[PDB]
């Protein structure tokens, strides 16, 4: 649900959680893409 | 092309001539007023809202 | 999916298309842009070649 | 960041030649025009879309992402 | 996609692709059969997979 | 009990929403920030 | 964000006919042919066809707008001259002469190795 | 409470108040008989907006609170409906100064002068975009409005012809 800008791991945490990396001090915290289908057209 | 006007080429249009990519950012924060009241970042369930 | 170059330039067979007629000045339809020689200034197509000075 | 895949102008296809353009211009130490010559370019609009072409991909690939 | 290009981008990019269309004649539009979920009938259907090591 | 206060996206504006990170302020507080990409094609009212 | 729909300019829209036929009272035996969803293209060649009869007095064709794909030919002919049939006759001749070009076109690919 | 308020006098009673004041109210009944109560009297206002009511004319046209009927016996009364019995309507008509202008009739005296689509991703089957990614985001009736997820226009395209996917 959450990746390290850094270590680029998945975090996966819930509410009421620190935002912060495990592996590292960093707490930029991205989000990696949604899962639901995207389409694009070249027009 | 009158007045200083142009005429640009559709076909150049939709090949990859001038496209642009547009980023604009919004920045939302959770500032306290008053102590022990914070907001909360969640989904709306039109309850009690 | 099949399509036209019309409807997007992804689908163009083909990138130029040179098409010309009329290489020496013989139907007027073109006055050359002179101020010395217009024979001078325009250098001759190489299609000139081909037809009848 | 990527070479135009065709030309604007015409349309020709000038990206599978620019890895060839940057072998020609680095191995043999050619010219930018006897390189581009020597591609199959004519039209001066193809030899300007290369030649003028910045691979700002490069440098956005040097960071970590 | 977790290129530093974007997903538009690329899709533009690929949009310019040729491909082969010696039998275009033989394929049919999508918008004239009675088709669902592009069918190949209609349609050619590529896979994309990339990265680095 | 609570009051919404989402961040609507702007009227005039549409596109592709391309990122979203989540922080903290320097006194702690949780922070959000979008950024929101969008692909434009001249058009006839474009100014070059 | 209300750019022309680019496939509606080759395809016709719900209940739209391809061609529609009119009179003009402008002239005697003078007629009125809107194309839709066609370009210079086609409009051209017709028109340069028609001029080429001997029968056929006036051809002329207008494009109101760029935006709209469609364009209206006047044709007027000699009395007693139906213009549908000038202009069945110059298709006809436009057909034929594509056929010819074709099959020498093919036919001199053939005869040459490369 | 002010004038023209519904009041529910009990559970199968109410009433429209003629006069109001302080602590004293004039109501008439559905019956029609005006009496005067206290504020104590009154269980709770009846909100007219938010009550979905409604009755059937003589015409069988449906009749809502606020539409403009007439009386098709007596002296023809005009009037809007300010609230719907279950055996009476309540009609208040400018013309009319006596009982503040409200009056009680029946409904049949008088005469009128759920989207399963909405948010969730489609894919057109019949039309120029058809096989294109889009988002419902409201429906008129027999058309659906449908954003692009490629294009920033909404387009109007009957749902019938529109196939439905999953969230992911
Ligand atoms: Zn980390
Ligand atoms: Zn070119
Ligand atoms: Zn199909």
């Amino acid at each position: 649900k959450y990746i390290c800008a850094e270590c680029s791991s998945k975090l996966s945490l819930s509410r009421t959680d620190a935002v912060r990396c495990k592996d590292c001090g960093h707490r930029i915290l991205l989000k990696a893409r949604t899962k639901r289908l995207v389409q694009f057209e070249a027009r | 092309n009158q007045e200083d006007s142009m005429i640009m080429n559709q076909s150049s249009i939709d090949r990859g001539l001038f496209r642009s990519l547009f980023f604009r950012s919004y920045m939302d924060q959770e500032k306290k007023y008053g102590m022990s009241i914070t907001e909360t970042f969640e989904k709306p369930q039109r309850t009690n809202t | 999916k099949k399509g036209i170059a019309k409807e997007h330039a992804k689908w163009g067979p083909a990138a130029a298309i040179e098409f010309e007629y009329d290489p020496w000045n013989k139907l007027k339809h073109t006055d050359y842009w002179y101020e010395q020689d217009s024979a001078k200034e325009w250098p001759q197509s190489k299609n000139c070649e081909y037809e009848d000075p | 960041m990527i070479v135009p895949v065709r030309c604007f102008s015409c349309g020709k296809v000038v990206g599978d030649k620019w890895e060839s353009y940057l072998n020609l211009l680095q191995e043999d130490e050619l010219d930018e025009g006897t390189a581009l010559s020597r591609l199959g370019l004519k039209r001066y609009c193809c030899r300007r879309m290369i030649l003028t072409h910045v691979d700002l991909i490069e440098k956005f690939l040097r960071y970590n992402p | 996609n977790t290129t530093v290009l974007a997903d538009e981008f690329i899709a533009h990019r690929l949009g310019l692709i040729p491909l082969q269309s010696m039998d275009i004649e033989q394929l049919e539009y999508s918008r004239d059969c009675f088709c669902e979920d592009h069918c190949d009938k209609c349609s050619v259907v590529l896979t994309l997979q990339a990265f680095g090591e | 009990s609570k009051r919404d206060a989402s961040t609507p996206l702007r009227s005039t504006e549409n596109g592709i929403v391309d990122q979203v990170l989540v922080t903290t302020n320097q006194d702690g507080l949780k922070f959000v920030k979008v950024r929101v990409r969008t692909t434009k094609i001249p058009q006839i009212g474009d100014k070059f | 964000m209300n750019a022309p729909d680019r496939f509606e300019l080759f395809l016709l829209g719900e209940g739209e006919s391809k061609l529609k036929i009119d009179p003009d009272t402008k002239a005697p035996n003078a007629v009125v042919i809107t194309f839709e969803k066609e370009d210079h293209t086609l409009g051209n060649l017709i028109r340069a066809e028609l001029l080429n009869d001997r029968k056929v007095l006036f051809a002329a064709y207008k494009v109101e707008h760029p935006f709209f794909a469609r364009f209206k030919l006047r044709i007027q002919t000699t009395e007693g001259y139906d213009p549908k049939d000038a202009l069945k006759n110059a298709c006809n001749s436009i057909i034929n002469k594509l056929g010819a070009l074709k099959t020498n076109f093919e036919t001199e690919w053939n005869l040459q190795t490369l | 409470y002010a004038l023209h308020d519904i009041v529910e006098l009990s559970a199968k009673n109410v009433a429209c108040i003629i006069q109001a004041g302080h602590d004293i109210f004039k109501v008439i009944d559905e019956t029609g008989k005006v009496s005067t109560i206290t504020k104590g009297s009154i269980l709770s206002k009846i909100n007219t907006a938010r009550a979905r009511v409604s009755s059937v004319d003589a015409n069988g046209n449906e009749i809502k609170i606020g539409d403009t009927i007439v009386e098709k016996v007596g002296s023809r009364r005009e009037g809007q409906v300010l609230y719907i019995q279950t055996q009476q309507i309540f009609v208040v008509s400018k013309k009319i100064v006596e009982n503040a202008g409200v009056f009680v009739v029946n409904p049949s005296n008088v005469e009128a002068v759920r989207e399963v689509a909405l948010g969730k991703t489609v894919r057109i089957r019949s039309a120029g975009y058809k096989g294109q990614l889009g988002i419902v985001k409201d429906v008129n009736g027999d058309k659906a409005t449908v954003e692009l997820h490629s294009k920033n226009k909404h387009i109007t395209i009957d749902k019938h012809k529109l196939t439905y996917y999953n969230r992911e």
